[PDB]
């Protein structure tokens, strides 16, 4: 009573019902480094300008 | 200080839009108006310096140098308009532009509130001076003299740039007003020894120090007359101004770093006056006299007492006027005999009596005749160096004897004796020449009446 698969069937992506748990960390990665802080705030003008030796703007 | 910078820049369209017969008269007139306006800087106070802006200020040291600088431009235009009479109109306007631009650099060199602005203006004053010497100088040696003038100053001043940027990174500022209150003691180390050298050797070259003065009797001789006037009257005093600013920061290491340079200048004022005793070139005699006079200003800054600073700034102003007049007298004879040889034209009092009176008065101010400010500055430096060490009176007195000797030897050689027979193009003194001599001498004599405006920040 076995039926041979048609052209296209054995390459289908099928879904599998399992009882084992999903691997939560399969790469065994350690804790990632904390990122650098983002920039926040409103952008104020430069305090007394460029501060390049005598340039007052 | 912007009310003096803007008219000096407006002298550029005033000299390029003038009519071709009017380019001397207009620049002379309006530079005399700027020199009249220069007297507003005498708003000085006993406690505070006249502090204009974040960029410009003027204490009682920079103010006489400013008034002398703004007074020197019309006199340079009067001195230099006869030998540049046959010049192209465009090259004549370029010469006047270089003079105006050198004044423009100097008047914001002395008023620089921050020290790297002082450095930029201070080394900016090389370029119009170099162009004047190497372009409108007369003989072959002007190119070599421009090389020596450029490459002593930059060799001295490029360590000064690293020193000032180091102070900018350490103190946080090169504002002189802030550094009057944030100055820290500079202790003994080799790092601070080379700090002292980098802060001082540029100004030692510009004074000039004895042993480093070899740019000067070629740059002052091979320049034209306006170049010789500005080099003798202002550009040597840039060095003393920079010393009096920068020795705020160099304590207490100056109290033993000064000894070799005090020896060099106390012996150089003897040796260069002795050199003046045996000069054949009159213009070189005035050059080595300038070295001999600036040696005392170096000693007075390095001993850093109040009497020494007062005498040094008085002697700087007095020597500016006196040496500018001596170069102009030398030019007044060079435009007749076409030679700088001092023994050639003799007996000139028999031919030019009032010009010989101007020779007499400039030789008397050169030998520091009281009550001239020459003698005031000379005398205060001698008081302070005597309080420094009692044995320096030997060198100061021997210098004064040799100074009187070469001053009156110059006078007797050029003016007295039998006149030279084969010279017959000795014209009478022009009104321009006598007016130039009087505009040097009469402020120098009127400053004996009220001498407190040339005695610096600590009168
Ligand atoms: C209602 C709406 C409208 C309202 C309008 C209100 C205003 C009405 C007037 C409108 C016009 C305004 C014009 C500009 C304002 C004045 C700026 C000024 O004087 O700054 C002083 C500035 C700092 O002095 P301050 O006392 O602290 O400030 C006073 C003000 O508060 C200055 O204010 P500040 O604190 O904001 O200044 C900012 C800052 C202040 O500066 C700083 O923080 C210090 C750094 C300055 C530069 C240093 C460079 C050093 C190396 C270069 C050396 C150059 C040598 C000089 C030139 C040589 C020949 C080209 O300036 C800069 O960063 C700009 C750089 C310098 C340019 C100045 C403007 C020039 C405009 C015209 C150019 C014409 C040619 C002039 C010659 C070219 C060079 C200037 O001084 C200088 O820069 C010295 C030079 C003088 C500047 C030029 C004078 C302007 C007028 C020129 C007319 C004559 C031309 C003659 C013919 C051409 C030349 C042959
Ligand atoms: C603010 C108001 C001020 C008012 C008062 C002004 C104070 C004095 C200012 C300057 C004075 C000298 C300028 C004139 C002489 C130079 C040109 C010349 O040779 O003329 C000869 C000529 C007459 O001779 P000439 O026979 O026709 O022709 C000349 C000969 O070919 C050949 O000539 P020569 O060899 O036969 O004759 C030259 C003769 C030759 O004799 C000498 O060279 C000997 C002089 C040195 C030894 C004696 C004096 C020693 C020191 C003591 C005096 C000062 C202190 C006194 C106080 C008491 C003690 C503390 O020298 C004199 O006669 C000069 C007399 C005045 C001497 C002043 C000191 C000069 C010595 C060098 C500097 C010394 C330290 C500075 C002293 C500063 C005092 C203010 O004179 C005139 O035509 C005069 C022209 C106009 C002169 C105006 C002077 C002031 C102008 C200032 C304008 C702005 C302010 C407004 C006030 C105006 C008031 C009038
Ligand atoms: C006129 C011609 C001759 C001009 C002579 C000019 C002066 C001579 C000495 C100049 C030394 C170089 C500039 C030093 C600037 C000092 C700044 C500073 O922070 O110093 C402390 C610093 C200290 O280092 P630091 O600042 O990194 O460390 C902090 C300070 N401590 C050490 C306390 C922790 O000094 C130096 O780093 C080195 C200073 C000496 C450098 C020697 C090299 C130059 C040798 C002399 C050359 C002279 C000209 C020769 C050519 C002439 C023409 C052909
Ligand atoms: C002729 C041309 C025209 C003139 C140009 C300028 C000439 C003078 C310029 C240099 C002046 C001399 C050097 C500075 C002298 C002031 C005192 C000093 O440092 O003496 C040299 C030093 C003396 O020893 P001491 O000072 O006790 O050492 C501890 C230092 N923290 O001595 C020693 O320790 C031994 C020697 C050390 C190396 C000296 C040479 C390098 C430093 C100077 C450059």
């Amino acid at each position: 009573g076995w039926v041979r698969p048609d052209l296209g069937e054995l390459s289908k992506v099928t879904k599998v019902k399992t009882d084992r748990p999903l691997p939560e960390n399969p790469y065994h990665s350690r804790a990632r480094p904390e990122p650098n802080p983002e920039v926040e705030g409103d952008l104020k003008p430069a305090r007394h300008g460029s501060r390049l030796f005598f340039w007052t703007m | 200080m912007l009310k003096y910078i803007i008219p000096t820049m407006m002298l550029m369209p005033l000299t390029w839009l003038s009519k071709n017969s009017m380019i001397w008269i207009n620049t002379t007139l309006h530079s005399l108006l700027i020199s009249l306006t220069s007297l507003l800087l005498l708003n000085q106070f006993g406690d505070n310096s006249l502090n204009f802006s974040l960029t410009f200020f003027s204490d009682s040291l920079s103010t006489p140098l400013l008034i002398l600088t703004m007074w020197l431009l019309p006199l340079m235009l009067m001195a230099s308009q006869h030998h540049l009479s046959k010049e192209n109109l465009a090259r004549k306007k370029l010469f006047i532009s270089m003079l105006i631009l050198l004044q423009l650099f100097l008047i914001m060199t002395f008023t620089a509130t921050e020290l790297i602005f002082f450095y930029i203006m201070f080394e900016a004053t090389l370029v119009p001076t170099l162009i004047i010497i190497t372009r409108w100088g007369n003989q072959t040696e002007r190119l070599n003299a421009g090389l020596y003038f450029l490459f002593y100053t930059l060799a001295g001043s490029l360590p000064l740039l690293v020193a000032l940027i180091y102070i900018q990174n350490t103190m946080g500022s090169l504002n002189f007003l802030i550094l009057q209150y944030w100055v820290q003691p500079m202790p003994n180390s080799w790092s601070n020894t080379f700090m002292w050298l980098a802060c001082m050797m540029a100004f030692m070259v510009k004074m000039p120090l004895y042993g480093l003065h070899l740019w000067l009797p070629k740059a002052h001789v091979e320049a034209p007359i306006a170049g010789s006037m500005v080099l003798a009257a202002i550009l040597l005093k840039l060095g003393g101004y920079g010393m009096m600013r920068i020795t705020l920061l160099l304590n207490p290491i100056t109290d033993f770093m000064a000894y070799p340079f005090i020896m060099l200048s106390l012996w150089g004022m003897i040796m260069t006056s002795s050199i003046c005793l045996r000069q054949t070139d009159l213009k070189s005699l005035i050059a080595y006299s300038s070295v001999s006079h600036m040696a005392l200003v170096i000693v007075a800054i390095l001993i850093q007492t109040p009497w020494s600073y007062m005498g040094a700034t008085a002697l700087m102003i007095a020597h500016g006027l006196t040496s500018s007049m001596l170069f102009c007298l030398a030019n007044s004879n060079y435009e007749r005999v076409h030679s700088r040889t001092m023994i050639l034209a003799r007996g000139l009092q028999t031919l030019l009596p009032l010009m010989a009176a101007w020779w007499l008065l400039a030789s008397l101010t050169n030998l520091a005749l009281p009550p001239s400010i020459n003698l005031i500055g000379e005398l205060f430096v001698v008081m302070s160096t005597f309080s420094w060490s009692n044995i320096t009176i030997i060198l100061m007195g021997l210098n004064m004897v040799i100074t009187a000797l070469y001053s009156l030897y110059m006078l007797i050689t050029t003016q007295r004796g039998k006149h030279t027979h084969h010279i017959n193009n000795i014209l009478p003194s022009f009104t321009r020449e006598n007016a130039l001599m009087s505009l040097h001498m009469l402020p120098l004599l009127l400053l004996s009446l009220n001498p407190k405006i040339i005695l610096g920040p600590l009168y």
